[PDB]
């Protein structure tokens, strides 16, 4: 019987397992998200285990539905499980309601699942923080979902390796009036800031929601086109 | 096919029910109180098998008391009516309660609800479950006036029950009539 | 499901979890249940911020039209006990059509607490309950005290919660064998006042008359009785 | 250790021994068997005079013929006597006869040691109550003793509770196989009075007889308890 | 040393499964049982160091029937040994129910190693402190499952105390070149050479699955080889 | 087993569930949430946990709607708050389906507190480290404001606070709270108490105003960022 | 000591210390003796009397017509095992219509005890059973252990002071196969007498044709000599 | 509840799943190295077959398993965990073929194994299965070869060339420093065996290595008989 | 439906018709009633089409399950396929009106098992099933020889299934032949033009 909760409040009201999962996020690979006026962007420094890895097989930037996309930082497998659950929730939402699950609905479902795993017994919290981009009625939206299941809404943020420096960089070099191309440039520059050595289009994955309100992963050609400029 | 008849007035509800309980061809009792006082404010006339009516009445009365005790508030007549409707809607699909009811309640306003085993809930000025409706609805239509006095209401309910007695082949040997008003549910005799 | 046998025996033979539930009770507000030939009275002291909260959250509850119930201890464990007791009163009506015996419902509450002491993965109720009421099947008012251990005992006048020993001493001293209803009211009120330095604005007093429901004492009659006792 | 169903290096169930200790912390109770009947004399601990003595009844009538007195945790004993009552009525229903004293004793004992922890959904700890089960079966009074370990033994005389060891020592040279029910009541009340810390009184004692002549387990009224306490040598 | 040895599913910082290693220690404590594949059949011989002279001669089996074609030598924790024997019988019966044919020692060993592995893979289970050598002539298979759940087919398997020396001695013979009846003296000599002097009374529980047995498991008859020794 | 169990549903030597006390401490480390009852409504205010130059204050974080007549401010773990808000919404809509009536505020508070208590008494799971200021209206008891705890204990409050400097906010309310106040007066009171206890950027604050009108009924409006900014700039 | 946590925990030496504690709990039971002749099997034991005026707790139990078990250890666990064994005999007399073999009962009880020792949250039965059966398998004696194993014996002693009984059985081991029912019962009673610290000794005797029967107190007087 | 971060699969104060890393070291405990190379025309997986005692029937000492006819799996790790993973990958494949109606792709099988290893790394009552899995085969929908590695963490990737076992770091380094777009299946096999031999630092014989060379011709999984393995080894000993 | 599996000396010839019938309507006129369970194990299907296709897919699942714990995947596979067909039919006898002749080649050689709609599995050298098999029972008895090779049995099975196609309305279309030897399975389709007989055999 392991039905007891391994995530429990400490003497001071600090969920030690939540902080541990957040530390796992902090050592899970830097991923940036930038909310532009006419869209949002989520990129990540997806440096493979080796040059022999095939990138497409473990893309960190993924589709949840036609309108919503997700990047993560943390345990890759936890992200894959949450991604399968979010895609299943989106297709269920489409079955019940005929439309792709809204961006904030996707974020709230991811948050609910993560909170569930922070409360039920026999499990650990998901060691990933998710940057989910998608369009709501009032415009594009970027959402951080932490292992605790608490979800921020951000104009821009990084939440992976050296994410404090990258968040200071975003605080210093972000403006709302940025377009989707400007947002992609900002995300790439943030990744460059927090990455050792020259950044390459191979080593980062970018997924954008634009005026079309549809999430699309930029091919390596497009990412290189952005990097060259 | 038991005759329960409800008549809603401006500030009262006269709920009458067949007082003759039966087993097969035998009239076991001539004063069986088919009207269930779920609350001090609500009397639920029930037409159906005596066992189904008794069990449903006890369940509803227990749930009303449990709502009154769990929360320091009594159910309204609309809230109770829709709770009964929810119970019947659950039952019909799975384990149906074969009871057609008239819920008469006074919670500061008179209320009379036509409820059936399926779960059709309708606030009515007057109504009946059983075959008696086929005999009493017209008399109500013919003789009901808005603002009817309680004495005129008793006269009209007496007329409806007399029509049940005279024209319905299975004439109930008697009726139990209850006045549901600001003073609660009081059993009355219409003569 | 989770079954960690929260309640286990200690080497000295004590259920430490029951001791801790009793401690939780003893940090609860004082309750004083007294009885007369025909009327029972319950007086719970209330700690509250009079200028910023509603005093309508009562420790005294009505399990049924004949079963009155007060508690000392965790308000949530008490809410669960009261909810289950009300469900049981209505289920006893469903199964028997007779009002549940005060001994029966007190036994049920004590058995709920006991099952929490016996069920794995279940925390003993940190609540001691005063199940009072009237039985027509016995023609006797009853006041049972169910403990977190799951033991229930009928009392002529019992108190629970904080200051329970002082109020018990007051009850023992000022108890009459054949009190009138107003004498029971005076005993309960004075016993609660012995530890409370405030009048009607603090105390909460309810009562149940023979063949009657639970009536909460007004803030005018309660104050009059408080002054009369003093 | 740290789990309820753990064996000490001495080969003892630690929770079982601790429940035995809990029984040793309970009120005293002396069961004296004699050919006329089995007599329970039980210390009713009254923390106050306001405590209704009849409500802290340590004696429970399992059936018309069989009864039980508890020592230890009154709530665990309530569970045990509830199980015994259900078993006695089920036996009457299934076999049209009173349940044997040994049979109901064995049933409650089987219930006693069914405690467990660590498995998905049962009681979580042994009953902290020892019962003195006694009753009339086939025109004979049978007295049995159940302890938290789940073992039951037929007894001519037994003691459970705080004074259990001292009561047994006093019963050593005081109990005989041919005593009359009068003498059995006298011995039970004397042993209890000796092993309690308060003067014996009809209100702080509970006496009950599984009487062969009546074939029934009755609980004595205040008048009968006075009729016994009056005869005692003190 | 460190705390990684209490939970079976816990991995030591060196990747060691300490509970599995202790189950293997339990296997190594037990008297050696071995199996050899031979021309005419497979011979399973279990050394039984009789703790008491009162033990039934020829009783307390270590070789067990699993199927009308499969026998099972057992080493280690005898409770776990017979638990795995009965689980192998149940797995063979379930295999017949699902597929109609009789199970083979390779896939029987896989199915039982599944339970072996589940023991130390999911919490709430104890790793089986037993090594089970499944032999079947009709499958020409001698698969030994270890406490971890690692199962290998052997030409000559052996586990228990002095198992390394027993395997070294089994290595000296090309067992498939000879039949079971001439393998019995060789294996008996091996175990007698490795038999420890401290155990005065003991037995060699030999079984064989051969053409002479029509592929059915059968204890080596006493006339062929008196299993009992002093 | 149970070596690494925290005894979440176990009592302490003092008699208090240490996981509920740690949850209460976690709430005391969370953004202040204040509720104030006025004549025909209740104003809830809260401090957002996520407050940065980059954080996009798109939707309420500490404020949630349970039904057309019930809104909740929360102090503590926002994730547990979202879970219990989903449960409260489902319970209120269940009561509406069953009775065709809006769920009484005290019964929804009792439902969320039964959930939170069940997590403190059964299942060995972590308690809900959230304190709800459940404002709402029901015909039975008018407009009400309830303060829930991780223990599952709730109490009606004329005005109360939770979170960081909850005692300071409670003292300020006690010194300043009046009865039968207007919506504007109560909202200004909440602004004053927040400003004293809590920086102070309008976008860092959330406001919701339950208001019962005999004509429209019980209407819950969680003030938008523009409304919160306009309301705070007036102090 | 530190590994004596659960029946599921192996000590670094391969020992289940909780299993060993249950085995000791069996070794703390009253002296139990079992014997086996070619025609009859016997289980005897000095029943325990917790108090002077308490009766001796029954120790010999009749599982089936030709099967009986003598418990040593927690008598409540012994009764639970007796219930399980009687259910197994009733499901073998239901499925097959004949009496189960005591060897099969030993297998089943060993399996149950092992499942108690292999899954967490369960304790090994604190009772060891001397089971004697008679049937197509002949008379057979099995000492079932808490660990989940049964040892077949021609004779055996368990519980307290069982070394003297074991020594007696070893001395007379070769006599038992030809010993008659009366002589096997006499050997049982004279192996228990060496353990004496009769009305305490209860003895269940079974034969290939004789159904299992329990003799206690004066009924055994004829077998003392 | 503190202290479970090292004994159970929950994050430590530094945010690491210590049990996962220890399952990686348990994979290292297999005393065996696997090297898989994928080319446009074939995928060759060679894993050293170290039989400690020759009393063991070598045909049972296998780290290469038939999940499906098209999908093979070279599993390096604890032998019990390896057998559990062969039975769990075969169960995945059968369930997938029963539902979707076609043989499971290597990518989907890798995803399912990663999901299982994530349930192991999250469910604290489940041990992380200490098996580094090299799944390989010819995917029909793309008619191209797939080569995935799933680590005990569940970290699954597609590889042009991958390695597992004791020399995983050195083998991967040699692979990346010498990977080529080979034009023949036998050049892929030669590179596979040469890298494995070099990193293991010992000369190989067919007895000492299991090699499966799935070509466009022989797409179905099968461990190469000793003849072909010896031929490839001689080709690797040429230069 | 006409099913005719012949266990030859050198293989198994599974002949079938290609006519799925919904009353007097033929929804599918080119039906593959012989399903490839494994490369050398095929299941000729008669009775309810849905039940037989479920049976084929479930037996594929069961035979893959047989291979979860074993490496001799081509051992006793046909017998196990027949056993699982039989256990699914008896388990679902109320809901599955399916008869299956499973034939092929495995380690045991060529095999042909006829599991009836009742769920009776019989290893048969010559097995036939379906409505059309009735019309050709005597023809088979007169023209079937135990010593027929896979080519002789293929010709005879084409002739018999063609006769059944001619005389049965439920049986028609092309003669789906499957020839399973040790090397593998060869599918053939005998179209009505290439069928040895025609409707003209009726009335001479
Ligand atoms: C044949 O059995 C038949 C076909 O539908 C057949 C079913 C199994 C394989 C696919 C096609 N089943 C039927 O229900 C009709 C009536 C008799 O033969 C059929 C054509």
């Amino acid at each position: 019987d392991s039905d007891f909760s391994l995530t429990t409040f400490s003497s001071g009201g600090k969920l030690n397992q939540i902080e541990s999962a957040l530390k796992a996020v902090s050592l899970g690979g830097q991923c940036v998200g930038v909310k532009a006026k006419n869209g949002a962007v989520i990129a990540c420094e997806s440096k493979p285990s080796s040059p022999l890895v095939e990138k497409v097989t473990n893309l960190k930037v993924q589709k949840i539905n036609d309108n919503v996309g997700i990047v993560y930082s943390g345990v890759n497998t936890d992200f894959h499980v949450i991604l399968k659950s979010l895609r299943k929730a989106s297709i269920k939402y489409s079955l019940r309601l005929g439309v792709e699950m809204p961006t904030r609905e996707v974020v709230k479902h991811a948050a609910h699942k993560m909170q569930y795993y922070t409360q039920i017994g026999g499990v650990r919290p998901f060691g990933v923080s998710l940057l989910i981009i998608g369009w709501e009625e009032l415009g594009p939206t970027l959402w951080q979902v932490d292992p605790s299941g608490t979800f921020w809404a951000w104009k821009a943020t990084a939440l992976g390796k050296r994410s404090d420096g990258s968040r200071t960089f975003l605080e210093r070099r972000y403006s709302e009036d940025q377009s989707v191309d400007d947002a992609i440039h900002t995300a790439i520059s943030t990744l460059k800031e927090g990455f050792d050595g020259q950044l390459t289009a191979e080593l980062i994955e970018i997924g954008v929601v634009d005026e079309t309100r549809k999430f699309r992963t930029l091919s390596t050609a497009e990412i290189r086109d952005f990097l060259t400029e | 096919m038991l005759s329960i008849v409800g008549l809603q007035g401006p500030d009262w509800v006269l709920i009458a029910a067949d007082s003759s309980v039966s087993s097969s061809i035998i009239c076991m009792s001539e004063n069986y109180d088919r009207i269930a006082q779920l609350d001090d404010r609500h009397a639920l006339a029930m037409s159906g098998e005596t066992g189904d009516c008794l069990q449903l009445s006890e369940y509803l009365q227990g749930n009303v008391a449990l709502y009154k005790f769990r929360n320091g508030v009594e159910l309204s007549s609309d809230a109770l009516a829709h709770f009964i409707r929810h119970t019947m809607a659950k039952a019909v699909r799975k384990s149906p309660y074969e009871v057609n009811m008239l819920l008469s309640g006074y919670d500061g306003k008179p209320h009379l609800y036509f409820m059936d085993y399926l779960g059709t809930l309708q606030s009515i000025p007057y109504g009946a479950q059983g075959y008696c409706q086929y005999f009493v609805m017209s008399v109500f239509d013919k003789h009901y006036k808005e603002g009817l006095t309680l004495e005129d209401g008793k006269e009209l309910m007496k007329l409806a029950l007399n029509q049940i007695k005279q024209r319905f082949t299975v004439a109930p040997h008697g009726f139990i009539v209850k006045l549901v008003d600001k003073n609660g549910i009081t059993k009355i005799d219409l003569e | 499901d989770y079954t960690r046998s929260i309640t286990r025996f200690s080497p000295d033979g004590r259920l430490f979890q029951i001791d801790h539930a009793h401690a939780a009770v003893q940090r609860g507000t004082t309750v004083v249940a007294t009885r007369s030939k025909d009327m029972i009275v319950i007086a719970v002291e209330k700690t509250a911020v009079a200028k910023l909260q509603d005093p309508h959250f009562s420790k005294i509850c009505s399990l049924d039209k004949h079963v009155m119930c007060a508690f000392a201890g965790l308000h949530a464990d008490a809410r669960r006990l009261i909810q289950s007791g009300q469900r049981q009163c209505q289920s006893h009506r469903l199964t028997y059509e007779d009002p549940i015996s005060i001994e029966n419902i007190a036994r049920y509450i004590a058995t709920l607490q006991l099952k929490n002491t016996q069920s794995g993965g279940a925390r003993p109720y940190g609540v001691s309950t005063l199940i009072c009421g009237f039985d027509d099947m016995t023609s006797q008012p009853h006041i049972y005290e169910t403990l977190p251990s799951g033991t229930y005992a009928e009392w002529k006048a019992r108190t629970i919660g904080r200051h329970d020993q002082t109020v018990m001493e007051y009850l023992e001293k000022h108890y009459k064998d054949d009190m009138t209803d107003e004498e029971a009211q005076k005993l309960a009120i004075g016993a609660l006042l012995e530890v409370v330095e405030n009048g009607s604005k603090n105390l909460e007093v309810a009562y149940m008359k023979r063949g009657g429901t639970m009536e909460i004492m007004a803030e005018e009659v309660l104050d009059a009785l408080i002054e009369s006792t003093k | 250790d740290r789990n309820v169903n753990t064996f000490s290096p001495d080969g003892r169930l630690l929770q079982v021994e601790y429940a035995i200790e809990a029984v040793k912390l309970g009120s005293s109770a002396v069961a004296i068997l004699c050919p006329e009947g089995v007599i329970f004399a039980v210390e009713k601990r009254l923390s106050s005079q306001l405590l209704i003595a009849s409500s802290v009844e340590k004696v429970y009538a399992i059936d018309d013929h069989v009864g039980v007195v508890m020592a230890g945790l009154a709530a665990d004993g309530r569970t045990m006597v509830e199980h015994m009552r259900v078993e006695a009525q089920n036996h009457r229903f299934s076999f049209d006869e009173p349940i044997g004293i040994k049979a109901v004793t064995q049933s409650v004992c089987d219930l006693a040691l069914a405690f467990g922890e660590g498995r998905r959904k049962q009681m979580s700890r042994p009953f902290g109550t020892a019962l003195l089960v006694a009753g009339i079966e086939n025109g004979k009074c049978h007295l049995f003793h159940t302890d938290p370990s789940g073992t039951y033994t037929e007894c001519r005389a037994r003691a459970i509770g705080g004074g259990s060891e001292g009561a047994e020592a006093l019963l050593r040279d005081l109990y005989k196989d041919g005593m009359t029910l009068h003498e059995a009541e006298d011995l039970a009340l004397s042993t209890l009075r000796q092993v309690i810390q308060e003067k014996l009184n009809e209100n702080n004692v509970e006496v009950a007889c599984a009487r062969v002549s009546t074939g029934k387990f009755e609980i004595y009224t205040s008048e009968q308890r006075q009729e016994i306490v009056a005869r005692l040598p003190p | 040393g460190s705390g990684y040895d209490f939970n079976p599913i816990t991995f030591s910082p060196d990747g060691r499964q300490f509970q599995v290693e202790y189950a293997t220690k339990a296997v190594e404590k037990d008297s050696l049982a071995l199996g050899v594949k031979c021309k005419d059949g497979i011979l399973l011989a279990a050394e039984k160091n009789l703790t008491s002279t009162l033990l039934t001669p020829g009783g307390n089996p270590r070789i067990f029937w699993i199927n009308d074609s499969i026998a099972c030598a057992t080493i280690g924790h005898r409770p776990d040994c017979y638990s795995i024997v009965e689980q192998s019988r149940n797995r063979a019966e379930t295999f017949t129910s699902n597929f109609g044919i009789k199970i083979t020692v390779p896939q029987l060993a896989s199915e039982v190693s599944q339970q072996f592995h589940l023991a130390h893979y999911y919490q709430a289970y104890r790793p089986f402190g037993c090594t089970v050598i499944f032999a079947s002539y009709k499958d020409d298979a001698l698969y030994a499952i270890e406490p971890s759940g690692a199962f290998y087919g052997y030409f000559a398997s052996c586990f228990g105390k002095n198992s390394n020396l027993a395997r070294a001695e089994l290595q000296k013979t090309e067992w498939k070149n000879i039949t079971v009846r001439e393998a019995v003296p060789e294996v008996a000599r091996i175990i007698k050479s490795l038999h420890e002097s401290q155990f005065k009374k003991w037995e060699i529980e030999m079984f064989w699955l051969c053409e002479e047995t029509n592929g059915r498991p059968q204890k080596v008859p006493e006339d062929v080889f008196q299993s009992r020794f002093v | 087993t149970y070596r690494y169990d925290a005894g979440t549903t176990t009592f302490s030597s003092d008699g208090r569930i240490l996981q509920v006390e740690y949850a209460i401490q976690s709430i005391n480390q969370a953004g202040t949430a204040i509720g104030v009852q006025f004549t025909n409504g209740v104003v809830l205010a809260a401090e957002k946990k996520n407050t940065g130059r980059l954080v996009d204050y798109l939707f309420p974080e500490k404020m949630a709607k349970i039904d057309g007549h019930i809104v909740t401010a929360v102090a503590g773990l926002t994730a547990d708050a979202n879970t219990l808000v989903d449960l409260m919404r489902t319970s209120a809509q269940k009561y509406l389906k069953t009775y065709d009536e809006q769920m009484p505020v005290e019964q929804l508070v009792r439902m969320v507190c039964d959930e939170k208590h069940s997590y403190t008494q059964y299942g060995g799971l972590r308690p809900y480290g959230v304190s709800f200021l459940i404002a709402g209206y029901d015909r039975h008891k008018g407009c009400q404001l309830y303060l829930t705890d991780p223990s599952g204990n709730f109490g009606g409050w004329k005005a109360t606070a939770i979170g960081e400097n909850n005692q300071t906010a409670q003292s300020i309310l006690k010194s300043q709270y009046k009865d039968n106040m207007t919506a504007t007066e109560a909202m200004d009171l909440t602004v004053k108490v927040l400003c004293k206890t809590l920086s102070l950027s309008a976008d860092k604050l959330e406001f919701a105003v339950l208001q019962f009108r005999e004509e429209y009924g019980p209407k819950v409006r969680i003030l938008t960022t523009s409304e919160v900014d306009t309301l705070m700039k007036r102090y | 000591s530190k590994y004596d946590e659960n029946a599921t925990t192996f000590s670094p030496e391969g020992r289940i210390l909780q299993v060993e504690n249950a085995m000791k709990a069996v070794q703390q039971g009253m002296p139990t003796v079992g014997l086996k002749s070619k025609t009859h099997a016997v289980i005897a034991g000095v029943m325990h009397s917790p108090s002077e005026f308490s009766s001796h707790q029954p120790k010999i139990f009749k599982i089936d017509q030709h099967i009986g078990v003598a418990i040593s250890g927690l008598t409540a666990d012994g009764r639970g095992l007796c219930k399980f064994l009687r259910n197994e005999c009733l499901h073998h007399t239901f499925c097959f219509g004949t009496e189960i073999r005591v060897a099969d009962l030993a297998d089943t009880v060993a399996l149950q005890s092992q499942k108690k020792t292999s899954k967490v949250g369960k304790r090994p039965y604190g009772v060891g059973l001397l089971m004697i059966g008679a049937g197509v398998d002949g008379p057979r004696l099995f000492e079932t252990c808490p660990s989940g194993q049964h040892w077949e014996y021609n004779a055996q002693a368990i519980g307290r002071r069982a070394q003297a009984a074991k020594t007696y059985l070893e001395t007379n081991l070769n006599e038992f196969p030809d010993c008659t029912r009366d002589q096997l019962i006499r050997h049982a009673l004279r192996a228990l007498n060496d353990c004496k610290s009769l009305e305490a000794i209860a003895l269940g005797v079974v034969g290939i044709d004789e159904p299992f029967t329990i003799l206690e107190g004066p009924e055994l007087q004829k077998y003392i000599d | 509840s503190s202290g479970a971060d090292r004994y159970l699969t929950v994050f430590s104060a530094e945010g690491r799943l210590w049990q996962v890393e220890y399952s990686f070291k348990a994979v290292k405990q297999a005393e065996v190295t696997a090297v898989a190379v994928k080319s446009k025309n074939a995928v060759c997986v060679a894993v050293q077959k170290k039989v400690s005692d020759k009393l063991i029937d070598p045909s049972t000492v296998t780290h290469m398993y038939r999940i499906t006819d098209n999908v093979g799996a070279c599993l390096v790790g604890l032998p019990s965990d390896v057998n559990f993973i062969v039975m769990l990958l075969r169960s995945f494949a059968n369930n997938f073929e029963y539902k979707q109606g076609f043989s499971i792709p290597v990518s989907i099988l890798a995803q399912m194994l990663s999901e299982r290893h994530q349930l192991e790394s999250q469910l604290v009552y489940v041990r992380p299965s200490a098996v580094s899995a090299i799944l390989f085969g010819l995917d029909g929908p793309s008619d191209s070869f797939a080569l995935y590695k799933i680590e005990p963490s569940g970290y699954s990737n597609g590889f042009r060339a991958v390695a597992c076992g004791v020399k995983e770091i050195e083998a991967m380094s040699a692979l990346e420093k010498k990977m080529e777009d080979f034009e023949t299946p036998e050049a892929t096999a030669e590179f596979t065996l040469s890298t494995l031999q070099t990193v293991c630092g010992v000369d190989f014989e067919a007895q000492d290595v299991e090699v499966s060379l799935l070509t466009r011709d022989n797409s179905k999984f099968s461990k190469l008989p000793n003849d072909k393995v010896n031929e490839i080894l001689h080709a690797v000993a040429e230069k | 439906t006409t099913l005719l599996a012949i266990q030859c000396t050198d293989g198994v010839v599974m002949a079938s018709d290609s006519r799925t019938s919904s009353g007097s309507f033929i929804p599918n006129r080119a039906t593959n009633k012989i399903t490839e369970i494994q490369p050398k194990i095929f299941a000729a299907r008669c009775g309810n089409a849905a039940d037989t296709q479920f049976l084929a897919r479930a037996v594929k699942n069961y035979l893959n399950a047989l291979n979860i714990t074993r490496e001799n995947t081509d051992d006793s596979t046909i017998l196990v396929a027949s056993n699982v067909i039989r256990s699914l039919i008896v388990r679902y006898r109320q809901y599955l009106s399916a008869g299956v002749i499973v034939g092929g080649w495995d380690s045991a050689g060529p095999q042909v098992y006829s599991i009836e709609v009742s769920g009776m599995a019989i290893k048969k050298k010559i097995a036939s099933n379906g409505s059309g098999s009735t019309y050709i029972q005597a023809y088979i008895d007169q023209n079937y020889r135990e010593d027929m090779t896979m080519e002789e049995a293929t010709k005879f099975a084409i002739a018999a299934v063609t006769g059944a196609i001619i005389r049965d309305g439920s049986s028609g279309g092309v003669v789906n032949i499957v020839q399973i030897n040790a090397d593998g399975a060869k599918r053939m389709t005998v179209r009505p033009a290439q069928q040895p007989f025609n409707y003209d055999i009726v009335k001479g």
